[PDB]
């Protein structure tokens, strides 16, 4: 069954993978998002017209 | 960590391998003589004292 | 009525052998990558 | 001998970033963080704080905060370069444009040298990084290193900052509105360069 | 080793404005076709 | 809050220039009698001022005060140049014993040219204008432009006092002690400081 370890290993990793990006892109969006904040406040509010 | 650069490396290098043990006195000639077959095995230099 | 649809779209692909290539490569890595991400 | 807030902004744990880095050079804006982020609190009490030393602490009716030293400024007075002001009209443009919000702020000096010489003119540019360059590929290669080092001289004084594992790529300060002095207003550019020279902003080199 | 693999494949894909609009509409064309089959 | 006292040096109006000046990094001697009197009553306080900022406001044996950054100085350094270096050494042997036979500290240009170039080795002169050079008129025109222009960045810092007029001519101040090696009871001034020139 040692192939069968290649999947069970393998598909733990896909696995935590999907899991990591759940969380990996939230992490990324969060600061984009204090990004895009920030920008309201440091380019339009200065430039409103 | 040599598996992972499997791909960024081409297979005409076989990176080199080094390791080292202090205090071989400790050692059995059975584990003395295991350590020597797994490393050349391995293709492992060692260094020991 | 779709022929507009695409035409005000605008979209398009590109892949020379050596960007194919790399494409492929990328893939692989990321088959074989710890958490699916790439770094630059 | 002080007003209380004055005091507190005093030995407020950031102030003395704020006082040294302006001290030397350093503009306000969102990055260079540790001279803005609590001098948005005490502005009026800084500025009146620096007036003693025969200087003045701007702000435009942007949100950054730069020194500027009076003829009789206590802290001796230096000026930049023609390149530098380029650099950083092209970096105030980055700023505001938000086209390029999803770069997150940072920016890679191929990207800063590809819009200036989008926007500018090559060969008239080039007069000034050497005086007989005639289009010459040597000549724009050194403009090229010149826009480093002057985003390096920039980095010194509070426009930009390099990330820590990253010279080539780059975070720019609200100190980069500075460049647009001349722009912050409705009023021509040679008037509002007349009352920076008089409020000792800017001068010609 | 997967560089020499790509690189004697020799392969590319990529698609103009027409190109690619040609393609969609042969798509749809083909989720309306009786058949499936498309003739020239 | 803050310390009262505190708040009483840096609210004293000879607070601004002294500030300023301890900014650009010139030493304050004996000779700045309003400035070293003020910092004496207010070491105790301007000391914490400073190293807020992570600069030492040190008190030489000498008695002048100057503003020593540390690696982490808040505010960004500036430093003297290699010529810089060996010109203030060549100020503080100047200014040592042996002027006082020759010059009676008050001193010239061509004083400072003569003992730069009598005493420095020819390859650091060389390093200073450049390497390729030999002993050339037009090289020793830089090297002179290069050592009055080092002359001004002393005076900027308090360390050579010019005397009024556009002749270069001035006096030395006690605070070039910090080029050359400190003073030993029994040691020949000359000697020390020709070992550290050398």
């Amino acid at each position: 069954s040692e192939l069968v370890d290649k999947l069970v290993f393998d598909l733990q990793s896909k696995l935590d993978r999907i899991i990591s990006w759940g969380q990996q892109a939230i992490d990324l969006w969060i600061g984009y998002d204090r990004h895009v904040h920030k920008f309201i406040r440091t380019a339009i509010d200065m430039d409103k017209n | 960590w040599e598996e992972e650069s499997r791909r960024l490396r081409g297979k005409d290098i076989s990176p080199c391998r080094l390791l080292f043990l202090d205090q071989a006195a400790r050692l059995d000639a059975k584990s003395i003589a295991t350590l020597f077959e797994l490393c050349e095995r391995l293709q492992m230099q060692l260094i020991i004292a | 009525e779709l022929v507009s649809w695409a035409r005000k779209n605008d979209f398009s692909i590109s892949l020379p052998v050596e960007r194919l290539a790399f494409l492929m490569a990328i893939a692989v890595l990321n088959s074989e990558r710890l958490d699916g991400e790439m770094s630059e | 001998f002080m007003p209380v807030k004055l005091a507190q902004a005093l030995a407020n744990s950031l102030f003395p970033e704020l006082d040294s880095q302006l001290r030397a050079g350093r503009h306000i804006g969102i990055d260079d963080l540790d001279n803005h982020a609590f001098l948005m609190d005490f502005q009026e009490q800084l500025e009146e704080f620096y007036a003693r030393y025969n200087v003045e602490l701007i702000r435009a009716p942007e949100g950054f905060f730069y020194l500027r030293p009076r003829s009789t400024t206590l802290i001796p007075r230096s000026v930049l370069s023609e390149l530098d002001m380029m650099v950083g009209k092209i970096l105030c443009y980055l700023y505001l444009s938000p086209e390029r919000l999803a770069n997150q702020g940072i920016f890679t000096s191929q990207e800063l040298y590809e819009e200036l010489i989008s926007l500018a003119d090559e060969g008239k540019l080039m007069k000034f990084v050497n005086q007989r360059s005639s289009g010459s590929d040597l000549d724009k290669q050194k403009l090229q290193e010149k826009v480093r080092t002057t985003l390096n001289r920039l980095r010194r004084l509070g426009m930009v900052y390099f990330l820590p594992n990253n010279n080539n790529k780059f975070t720019i300060t609200e100190a980069v509105f500075r460049f647009g002095a001349d722009v912050r207003s409705g009023d021509d550019p040679r008037e509002i360069q007349l009352r920076m020279i008089r409020d000792g902003e800017a001068m010609p080199v």
